DNA sequence: AAAAAAAAAAAAAAAAAAAAAAAAA
DNA sequence: TTTTTTTTTTTTTTTTTTTTTTTTT
C-alpha cells in the first residue's frame, strides 16, 4: 500500500485507518499456524480466563501475512498499535462479550522484531520509532500510579469536569468549566478519576557485550500499566519500544544547548533466562 | 534577501571540486565516497584537506580562514552534489568532514582570533557524555496569532525567534555528544594545570573518540553564551576526529589484518615466522636495562596474556596475567613500570598514595544537558584491554587495594552511587612494583613477609620477580657500562630490532588469537604440574598451590600468542613452567 | 616512647522541595 | 491585573580533607 507523502500521516487519514483496522481484525480471524490452528483464539481464551488484557504478537508472522502492516508498523508505531488495540478489544468482546467489563482495553505487544540494535548505536534517524534492544536493568522505582483520565474538580462551582485524557507527553491541562465558565486553578478528583501503573526504569549495555575501550551507555524507559514488575535490578532484558523523543524534553533551561532527552516507550518486555 | 556573496563562491568552487577532483587513477574519488552517502547511518563525506589545497589553493584558504561561515554552504553544496546522483531522502541532510590539515594548534594557542575558523588540535579525552538528537532548525507557534515562525537556526541555545512574523515531528535533528578534553603532556608549560575544553561533535563522528584515548580534532573553535548579559565561553566545533598516532596505516584477526597496510601485514608476518622473536622482543622492548631477562619476558608475556573463557555455570576463568615486582631500590622497578606505560596503548600509570578510591577505580557525575549520568573512569577503567602499572603498590591504602583486588578478582568495578549503579568492566592486567618491608628484601623469609601486601592481593598475582641488588662486581660494572652508554649517546645506542610502533602493531594482531590446548599439551601441562608441586616438597618463598597452574596455562596461551599459533605445542608449556619455576626463589637461611 | 593505621570532626558542596517576590505582558 | 520564572531558604545529605585517637614495635 505504498502510497502517498508521508507515512505517518498516511495512516492518520480515516480512510487507511479503517482499512487497516479491518486488515489487522482479518489478520488475527484468519492468521492460524503451520499445525497449531488458530493461536490467536487459545491466545485471547487464555489471557481472558486469567484477564491479562494484553496479547504478545509476533512479529514474524505478521509480516508473513500483512506484509504492508508489518513495514507500517516500525516507522509510525504509535498510530498502527493503538489501531491495533482498538481492533483486538473487538475481537475480544466478540470471543468473550462478557470480557468488556474487563479493563474496557487491550494491549498489543510485539515481539521478535528482526532488527535489534545497542543503546550505544541509537541516533536521531531512530526517533519515533519502534526499536528492539537488549540490556541490564540498572534501576527501577516504584509502581507509582499516574493519572490517564482526569476528573478536575473546578472550586467554584463544584462541578466535576469530564474525563481529560492524559497524554504521555504534555500534562492536561483543563479549560474552563463549562458550567460558571472559570479558568480557576482546578484540583484532581481522585474519587472519579482512573489511573494506571507507572514505572521507570533504566537499562544498559550488557558488560559482556561493550567494547575494550568503552563504557556501556543506559536509557531510560518508561513502562505502563501491564508491564509493570515484569523487571528487577540485574535482570538481562530484550525490551522493544518507541524511542520517544517529544514529551517536555528540551534544554532550553539557561547554561544549555538545544539538546533532547530521550526515553523508550516500552511495549513489550522479555527476560531472558 | 542579502546574499553572502563569498559563501557562494566557495559553494560553487567546492561544488566544482567535488565534481572534478580526481585521484591518481583518474577518478573522481570523491563521487565513489558519495556512493556510499546514500544507505542510511552515513550522512557525513570525510575530504582530505591536502587534496583541497591540490584543487583549489585559494578555497582552501578562504574555507580556512572563513570555515564557519561557509561551513552550511559547504554542506548544501555537498547535498546538490548528491541528490542530483540518486534518490537520496529530500528532508536528510549531510555534513562535510575534514582532515589531514597539515597544520596543528596547541590548545595554548587557542586565542579569540582563532574563533570561527577551520584549526586543527591534539587532545587527550577525559570523559564522553551520551549522544542525544540536537535541534538545528525546526517549527515555531506563536500562542498570541498562531502564526508559525519555521525554521529558526538555534545557535548552541534554545533561540526561539525573536518576534512574530506577524514541534517535533517536523524537526531536523543531528546526532550531538559533548565529548572533554584536556591539554597533552608535551604542551604543558611550566608548573601549570592542563587546559579542559569541552570539545562537540556531531552526526557520524559521534562517537569516534573515548575516553583515554589520545585524539586530534579538526573543527573551529566557537562562543557559546553561558537587556542582557553576554557571558560567552570558548567551546571547539570538531567535524571530524581521529587517532593522534594511528596503529594502522590502512574486531576479529581478519579484520585488523586488512585495518593493516601491505607493508605492516609484510613486517608482522615475517616477525611471525621470526624464531627466536622472544629474545628480540625482550632486548627491543628494553633495550636500556641490563639483565633481568626473567622480568622481561613476564611483561612481555603480561603485554600478551592468557586467552579468558567462561564456565558451564557461568565461573569466569581469569585469562589475564598479572605481575609484581620487589626487590631493593635501584633495581631498575619504576623503570619497567615506565617502559610498559609508555610503550603499550591503553596502558595507565599511576602511584602508591597519589590515588584516591574514586580516581583509581571509578566516579559519576550528572550531565549537565539532560536527566542521564555520565560515568568518570577512573585509571583501572582506562586500562581496560590494556595494562596498569601500579608503582609503589605496597604504600597503597587498604580502602584502594580492596577495590584493585575486587578488580582482580572478578574484573569488574559494581558502583552505586549519585543517583545510578552500574557494572562496569575492568579487563586488565595488573604490574605492581612494591617496595619490600624495611626497605631491602631480606631473604631468609618467605615472600608473605618480605612485603606488606595482603594475602588476597598476593594470592592472584601470577607472577611475583625478586630484584635482590647482589652487591657483585661484574654486575656492577656491566650495569655502569650501559648506564654510561646511554647517557654519552642518547638518541642512538639503541638497536632495537623491532620498532615500538611494529610491535605495537604485532601485539595487537596477536592478542586477537585464542589458542587451544592440544592433548600432547594436556599431559605436559599435568607432568609440569607434579614437578612444580614436588618442588615445595628446602623451603621456597612461598608454598605452590593450583593457582600456579593457573597461571602456567595462561603463560603457555600468551606464549603461543605471540608466535600466532593456533595450539599450544609443548615447548610453549615449557618455556612457561620454566619461567615460573625462576621465578620461585629458595629461602636461604644460615 | 614514638610511628602507623583508623576513626571521628568538621567544613564545603550538592540535591531538592517548597514558599514568596519581581518582571512581563 | 495576573501569570510566570526566578529567588531564596530551609533541610538534609554527601564528600574531601584534616585532625584526633587507637594500636603496635
Ligand atoms: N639493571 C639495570 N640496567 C640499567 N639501568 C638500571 C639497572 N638497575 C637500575 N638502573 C637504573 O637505576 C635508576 C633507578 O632505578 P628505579 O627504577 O628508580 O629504582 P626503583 O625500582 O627502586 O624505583 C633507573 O633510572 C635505572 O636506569
Ligand atoms: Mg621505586
Ligand atoms: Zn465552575
Ligand atoms: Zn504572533
Amino acid at each position: 500500500d505504498l502510497k502517498g507523502h508521508s507515512v505517518r500521516e498516511w495512516v492518520s487519514m480515516a480512510g487507511p485507518r479503517l482499512e487497516i483496522h479491518h486488515r489487522f481484525k482479518n489478520f488475527l480471524r484468519t492468521h492460524v499456524d503451520s499445525h497449531g490452528h488458530n493461536v490467536f483464539k487459545e491466545r485471547i481464551s487464555d489471557m481472558c480466563k486469567e484477564n491479562r488484557e494484553s496479547l504478545v504478537v509476533n512479529y514474524e508472522d505478521l509480516a508473513a501475512r500483512e506484509h504492508v502492516l508489518a513495514y507500517f508498523l516500525p516507522e509510525a508505531p504509535a498510530e498502527l498499535l493503538q489501531i491495533f488495540d482498538e481492533a483486538a478489544l473487538e475481537v475480544v468482546l466478540a470471543m468473550y462479550p462478557k470480557y468488556d467489563r474487563i479493563t474496557n482495553h487491550i494491549h498489543v505487544r510485539i515481539s521478535h522484531l528482526p532488527l535489534v540494535e545497542e543503546l550505544r548505536s541509537l541516533r536521531q534517524l531512530h526517533l519515533n520509532q519502534l526499536i528492539r534492544t537488549s540490556g541490564v536493568v540498572t534501576s527501577c522505582t516504584g509502581v507509582l500510579p499516574q493519572l490517564s483520565m482526569v476528573k478536575y474538580n473546578c472550586n467554584k462551582c463544584n462541578f466535576v469536569l469530564g474525563p481529560f485524557c492524559q497524554s504521555q507527553n504534555q500534562e492536561v491541562k483543563p479549560g474552563s468549566c463549562p458550567e460558571c465558565q472559570s479558568a480557576g486553578p482546578f484540583e484532581v478528583n481522585m474519587e472519579e478519576t482512573i489511573y494506571q501503573n507507572y514505572q521507570r526504569i533504566r537499562i544498559q549495555e550488557s558488560p559482556g557485550k561493550v567494547a575494550a575501550g568503552r563504557l556501556p551507555r543506559s536509557k531510560d524507559a518508561i513502562l505502563l500499566a501491564d508491564l509493570v514488575d515484569s523487571c528487577k535490578p540485574g535482570d538481562e532484558i530484550e525490551l522493544t519500544g518507541i524511542y520517544h523523543n517529544n514529551y517536555d524534553g528540551s534544554l532550553n533551561t539557561a547554561n544549555g544547548f538545544p539538546v533532547f532527552a530521550t526515553v523508550i516507550l516500552a511495549n513489550h518486555v522479555a527476560k531472558k533466562d | 534577501e542579502v546574499r553572502d556573496e563569498v559563501a557562494e563562491k566557495c559553494q560553487k568552487l567546492f561544488l566544482d571540486f567535488l565534481e572534478e577532483f580526481q585521484s591518481s587513477d583518474g577518478e573522481i574519488k570523491y563521487l565513489q565516497l558519495a556512493e556510499e552517502l546514500i544507505r542510511p547511518e552515513r550522512n557525513t563525506l570525510v575530504v582530505s584537506f591536502v587534496d583541497l589545497e591540490q584543487f583549489n589553493q585559494q578555497l582552501s584558504t578562504t574555507i580556512q580562514e572563513e570555515f564557519y561561515r561557509v561551513y552550511p554552504y559547504l554542506c548544501r553544496a555537498l547535498k546538490t552534489f548528491v541528490k542530483d546522483r540518486k534518490e537520496i531522502p529530500l528532508a536528510k541532510d549531510f555534513y562535510v568532514a575534514f582532515q589531514d590539515l597539515p597544520t596543528r594548534h596547541k590548545i595554548r594557542e587557542l586565542t579569540s582570533s582563532r574563533i570561527g575558523l577551520l584549526t586543527r588540535i591534539s587532545g587527550q579525552v577525559v570523559r564522553t557524555h551520551p549522544v542525544h538528537p540536537e535541534l538545528v532548525s525546526g517549527t515555531f507557534l506563536c500562542l498570541d496569532c498562531q502564526t508559525v515562525i519555521r525554521d529558526v537556526e538555534q545557535q548552541f541555545k534554545y533561540t526561539q525567534p525573536n518576534i512574530c512574523r506577524n514541534d517535533t515531528n517536523k524537526s531536523r535533528f543531528v546526532d550531538f555528544q559533548k565529548v572533554r578534553i584536556q591539554e597533552t603532556q608535551a604542551e604543558l608549560p611550566r608548573g601549570s594545570i592542563p587546559r579542559s575544553l569541552e570539545v562537540i561533535l556531531r552526526a557520524e563522528a559521534v562517537e569516534s573518540a573515548q575516553a583515554g584515548d589520545k585524539c586530534d580534532f579538526t573543527g573551529t573553535l566557537i562562543v557559546v553564551p553561558d537587556v542582557r548579559d553576554l557571558s560567552y565561553r570558548l567551546v571547539f566545533l570538531a567535524c571530524c576526529v581521529a587517532p593522534t598516532n594511528p596503529r594502522f596505516g590502512g574486531q576479529t584477526a581478519e579484520s585488523i589484518k586488512n585495518q593493516m597496510t601491505v607493508k605492516e601485514w609484510e613486517k608482522v608476518f615475517e616477525m611471525s615466522q621470526d624464531k627466536n622473536l622472544y629474545h628480540n622482543l625482550c632486548t627491543s622492548l628494553f633495550p636500556t636495562i641490563h639483565g633481568n631477562d626473567e622480568v622481561k619476558r613476564g611483561v612481555l608475556l603480561m603485554l600478551f596474556g592468557g586467552v579468558p573463557k567462561t564456565t558451564g555455570e557461568g565461573t569466569s576463568l581469569r585469562g589475564d596475567i598479572n605481575v609484581c615486582i620487589v626487590g631493593d631500590p635501584s633495581t631498575a622497578k619504576s623503570q619497567f613500570l615506565k617502559h610498559v606505560e609508555e610503550f603499550s596503548p591503553r596502558a595507565v600509570y599511576t602511584s602508591g598514595k597519589a590515588s584516591s578510591a574514586a580516581g583509581l577505580t571509578a566516579a559519576v557525575v550528572r550531565d549537565e544537558e539532560s536527566h542521564e549520568f555520565v560515568i568518570e573512569a577512573g585509571a583501572l577503567m582506562l586500562a581496560d584491554n590494556g595494562v596498569c602499572c601500579i608503582d609503589e603498590f605496597d604504600k597503597m591504602d587498604v580502602r584502594d587495594q580492596v577495590a584493585i583486588h575486587e578488580a582482580m578478582e572478578q574484573q569488574t568495578i559494581s558502583i552505586t552511587k549519585a543517583g545510578v549503579k552500574a557494572t562496569l568492566n575492568a579487563r586488565t592486567s595488573i604490574l605492581a612494583a612494591a617496595n619490600p618491608i624495611s626497605g631491602h628484601y631480606d631473604r631468609s623469609k618467605s615472600l608473605k613477609q618480605n612485603i606488606n601486601l595482603s594475602a588476597p592481593i598476593m594470592s592472584r598475582f601470577d607472577l611475583f620477580f625478586i630484584l635482590v641488588d647482589e652487591c657483585n662486581e661484574v654486575t656492577d660494572y656491566a650495569i655502569a657500562r650501559r648506564i654510561v652508554d646511554l647517557h654519552s649517546r642518547i638518541e642512538e645506542s639503541i638497536d632495537r630490532v623491532y620498532s615500538l610502533d611494529d610491535i605495537r602493531r604485532y601485539l595487537l594482531f596477536a592478542r586477537q588469537f585464542k589458542p587451544k590446548i592440544s592433548k600432547e599439551s594436556e599431559d605436559f601441562i599435568v607432568e609440569q604440574y607434579k614437578h612444580l608441586r614436588q618442588r615445595d616438597g628446602t623451603k621456597s618463598s612461598w608454598r605452590i598451590t593450583v593457582r600456579q597452574l593457573e597461571s602456567m596455562i595462561r603463560l603457555s596461551e600468551a606464549m603461543a600468542r605471540m608466535h600466532c599459533c593456533d595450539e599450544v605445542q609443548p615447548k610453549h608449556v615449557k618455556e612457561a613452567f620454566r619461567l615460573l619455576n625462576k621465578s620461585i626463589i629458595r629461602v636461604e637461611t644460615p
